[PDB]
DNA sequence: CCCTCCCCTAC
DNA sequence: AATGGTAGGGGAGGG
């Protein structure tokens, strides 16, 4: 029962001076955090996952979307292995994508909700 | 015009200017065989009811 | 309770150098140390809600093959045969995968008694126990021994289709999403992790009591230089196989070494908890009780079938064939020789090779 | 909410706690993994040693020669009540009653040699005077495989199957005692009983493993299917052997019996079905039990595995 | 849920007070609110144009 | 007017 | 990379 509000929104904004306050006011319920780029946003997501330490990471069609999308972005653009950062340890699955989620994070489980 | 040749998706069908469902194909080949089975187990042919 | 309870949320294994918490020797080739030993990582959550990483040591995979000698050994030829097969296995595996020191694939070979499961066997059979080091290549090693590449003759492999994690969970009465009742632990570099700030927001009074009960900070915490933390979470512990007390609750029976049944229903222990939960959730619905009446059934004289007469004739012919003049009895059939007292039973053999206190 | 309405997480956790596998291996692995997790524990409890054949050994075993029974239905429109019988847990109850397992197989009744035998993917050798000793405590299967009786050795598959089936019938008996509670609990209990039924069915299917198997036995599964077919045929004969019940079975799929009662005022069709079920059940071993469970007053049997 | 706000292509503020309550309004109508920020992002109302 | 290939449902 | 079987029917395209 810690203070995380169980919900959150991360938005990219290079900072004009009206979008953050407008978004915060139109939300009025969930605390929104704004960052300068998407690399800072991914680092904040890693810190958030390491804070709560959830045993299950899920989503709707996480292959071509949220989790797989973030992983492919970090692998192609920023050259940053986020799968090794989200794991609970510091130090090519064809059967995966067929009947389950092909993403394998050490320590945590992955649930493809649509499957 | 084999069945594979038309094969429009809902997006293509709802945006096409002159596109109408194949009423003949739909009716016959998706309604007449199963009703024919179910009602020939009784003794009536459903195909004759559609031609009229 | 009085035990440190850890749940099985996820598990994985890795390789590491043998520390003082890992076994480094054996009984067949004791003078040859190990180059790498397997360690199991158990990502679990304490009963209070805090995640914990557990490094289980001493768990080595194994597989059985048929013994080659006779049951009339003098307990000294057994060690010689074990050393010989260990040397042969190590040499052949090193030759395949490209003074025989620093064992890298085979850990130890022992002699255990057993009863085969694929068929009706009513007598003790002697087996080997090829304790391996790297489980990932285990199957591959079997693919050699079963092919006749190691020895001259082909050898059938026993208990190799069971993975390493399944063997570990079965040998210690462990279940997925169930608690690991352990009475002793070994803590690592700072107990409360300070990755970003979690050493302050997540701690409460219950976790502090659990720490004060099991952490002494004088002779219980491992050094930071030899055992650094490799977990991105809360408290990290190390346990020995002697510490896991989920075992010793298993009921080991030996009713298959003789015609003992010839002169109790809850065999699956994980079903009793489901039954109890069902009784609870049906008593919450004001249901009276559960009961089942037995129906008096009268089967056929022998439940005969179409070819029952031919089957009886063939059984008579086979009984005439497989017979040599005498009469068999249920008491004098199995010979009362080869006492098999010194030979270890599979559940009495795995406590061996555990490193030390 | 999508995973909470279906209770996916809690159901998978319960299924992992029952079997003994990790939470991820419940939906990521196959069906043989659960049967293996059960068998390793049950056999280590009794100091058993399991066999591990290779891929070349499973392919070179004897092919399955026993097929189930699917009666050709009399395709027509039935106006009179059509009682629908069904065996509950047919193959598991068969393995429990007739004591079929790997630990009780002695060998095929024909070609019993003293030094070279064959049972599935293994070879063995019988002792000198074991048949003359066990001639009384055997139960020859319809396939021709000799099995040891329960008086000399209780099989291991039987134990797991009895526990799983007891839990399943308890879940079903609790589910069939609530009418006011909505699907909130009945659907979960139905899912649990279906999961246990699938567990028993894959425990059967773990035998003879026609392709991609790890410890198959063609003779065991052949005997199971053969004695199932024989039990179904004996049930057909028992039902059609009564003059007071002028009934005739029109369809059945390896366990079911569709008996037709022309003009039989369905109110009494329930009593006739219950009497038939009791009569067929009292002629079989203990765990076998025939269930009535419904009746079709109007019905149309199109073909095999197709009706309404 | 139960609040009147003022949007002018750059955000919204809560129209708190008493002059704003004793007047019927329909969304979309523009006004000339003259008020005073008191203790938060909530605008008081003194006169309306 | 028979074959394979594909879909998917029932034990 | 990992996989439990059998049986049954119906539709499309090329023959
Ligand atoms: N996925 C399946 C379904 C069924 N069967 C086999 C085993 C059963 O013994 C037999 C009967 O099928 P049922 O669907 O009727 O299941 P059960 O009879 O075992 O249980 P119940 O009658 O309670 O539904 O078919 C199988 O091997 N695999
Ligand atoms: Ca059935
Ligand atoms: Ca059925």
């Amino acid at each position: 029962d810690l203070d995380i509000a169980y919900e959150g929104i991360m938005i990219v904004h290079k900072a004009d001076s009206t979008f953050p306050t407008k978004i915060q006011h139109c939300i009025n319920e969930i605390p929104v955090m704004f960052y300068e780029s998407e690399f800072e946003m991914f680092e904040a997501l890693t810190d958030l996952v390491l804070l709560l330490d959830p045993d299950i990471l899920s989503g709707f069609e996480i292959h071509n979307f949220s989790w797989g999308y973030i992983i492919e972005r970090c692998q192609k653009i920023h050259q940053f292995d986020i799968v090794r950062e989200l794991a609970r340890v510091k130090c090519s699955d064809t059967w995966g994508y067929a009947h389950s989620s092909g993403i394998m994070i050490t320590g945590r489980h992955m649930i493809n909700i649509w499957r | 015009q084999l069945l594979r040749e038309r094969c429009v998706s809902p997006e293509e069908f709802l945006e096409g200017e002159n596109l109408e469902l194949d009423s003949e194909y739909y009716i016959n080949k998706i309604l007449i065989p199963p009703l024919d089975r179910l009602f020939n187990l009784i003794g009536i042919n459903v195909g004759n009811w559609a031609q009229e | 309770s009085d035990y440190f309870r850890i749940q099985l949320n996820n598990q994985d294994y890795y390789m590491s150098k043998p520390t003082f918490l890992d076994p480094s020797h054996g009984e067949s080739l004791p003078l040859n140390q190990f180059s790498q030993v397997p360690n199991i990582r158990v990502f679990g959550a304490l009963p209070t809600g805090h995640q914990v990483l557990c490094h289980v040591h001493g768990i080595l995979p194994y597989m059985f093959i048929k013994y080659d000698g006779q049951i009339t050994d003098t307990s000294t030829l057994r060690h010689q045969r074990c050393a010989q097969v260990h040397k042969t296995l190590e040499v052949k595996i090193r030759a395949s995968f490209k003074k025989l020191g620093n064992l890298n694939f085979v850990a130890d070979v022992s002699v255990v008694k057993g009863i085969p499961f694929y068929g009706y066997h009513v007598g003790w059979n002697l087996f080997y126990k090829i304790s391996l080091l790297n489980p990932s290549c285990l199957s591959r090693i079997s693919e050699l021994i079963r092919d006749g590449k190691i020895f001259g003759k082909k050898f059938e492999i026993y208990e190799s289709h069971i993975p390493y994690l399944l063997q570990w969970t079965a040998d210690f009465n462990l279940f997925g999403c169930s608690w690991i009742n352990v009475d002793r632990c070994y803590f690592r570099s700072p107990v409360l992790n300070s990755i970003l700030d979690i050493d302050k927001l997540t701690i409460n009074d219950d976790l502090q009591l659990l720490l004060d009960r099991f952490c002494d900070f004088k002779c219980n915490v491992l050094s930071r230089r030899d055992f650094p933390r490799v977990g991105n979470g809360l408290i990290e512990i190390d346990i020995l196989p002697q510490f896991i007390k989920n075992r010793e609750k298993l009921q080991h029976r030996d009713i298959h070494h003789d015609f003992l049944e010839k002169l109790v229903k809850p065999y699956v222990s994980s079903a009793r908890d489901m039954i109890n939960e069902l009784t609870m959730q049906r008593e919450e619905l004001s249901l009276k009780e559960y009961k089942e009446p037995p129906e008096t059934k009268r089967h056929v004289s022998g439940h005969q079938w179409q070819s029952s007469g031919e089957f009886e004739a063939f059984y008579k012919k086979a009984q005439h064939k497989t017979s040599t003049g005498q009469i068999p009895n249920f008491e004098n059939f199995i010979d009362k020789n080869q006492k098999f007292s010194a030979i270890n039973t599979p559940y009495e053999a795995l406590p061996q090779l555990w490193p030390r206190l | 909410q999508l995973l909470r309405k279906q209770d996916y997480i809690a159901r998978n956790i319960e299924q992992a706690r029952l079997i003994g596998i990790d939470f991820h291996s419940v939906y990521y692995r196959g069906s043989q993994f659960k049967v293996e997790s059960f068998l390793i524990r049950i056999c280590k409890s009794e100091s058993f040693i399991l066999l591990s054949p290779g891929k070349k050994d499973v392919r070179k075993q004897k092919a399955l020669e026993c097929v189930p029974l699917v009666m050709e239905p009399e395709s027509a429109f039935y106006k009179s009540p059509l009682i629908v019988l069904d065996f509950q847990s047919l193959y598991p109850s068969i393995m429990i009653g007739y004591n079929y397992c790997y630990s009780t197989m002695i060998g095929r009744v024909r070609e019993i040699n003293l030094t070279e035998n064959n049972l599935g993917v293994s070879k063995f050798s019988l002792p000198r005077n074991i048949l003359a000793l066990l001639k009384n405590d055997v139960t020859i299967a319809p396939n021709g495989v000799v099995y040891a009786k329960t008086s000399v050795r209780k099989s291991t598959l039987s134990k797991m199957l009895t526990d799983i089936l007891d839990v399943r019938v308890m879940i079903k008996k609790t589910m069939n005692e609530i009418g006011d509670d909505n699907t909130t609990l009945k659907r979960l209990l139905n899912n649990k009983q279906l999961a246990l039924k699938l567990l028993a069915n894959v425990t059967y299917g773990y035998t003879s493993a026609s392709f991609s198997g790890r410890m198959p036995c063609s003779d065991l599964a052949d005997s199971i299917v053969q004695t199932g077919r024989e039990t179904l045929e004996k049930a057909i004969d028992i039902i059609e052997k009564d003059e007071t019940w002028n009934a005739k079975v029109v369809y059945g799929d390896t366990d079911s019996l569709f008996v037709y009662l022309p003009g039989k005022t369905a109110i009494e069709a329930f009593s006739i079905g219950h009497a038939m079920a009791e009569r067929v059940t009292q002629n079989n071993p203990k765990p076998i039990f025939l269930k009535f469970e419904k009746v079709y007053h109007p019905s149309i049997l199109i073909s095999k595995k197709r009706y309404v | 849920s139960d609040e009147i706000m003022l949007e002018d292509e750059s955000g919204r503020v809560l129209l708190v007070g008493d002059f704003i309550r004793s007047t019927p309004f329909i969304t979309g109508v523009v006004v000339g609110i003259l008020g005073m920020e008191a203790e938060a992002g909530t605008f008081q109302v003194l006169d309306i144009c």
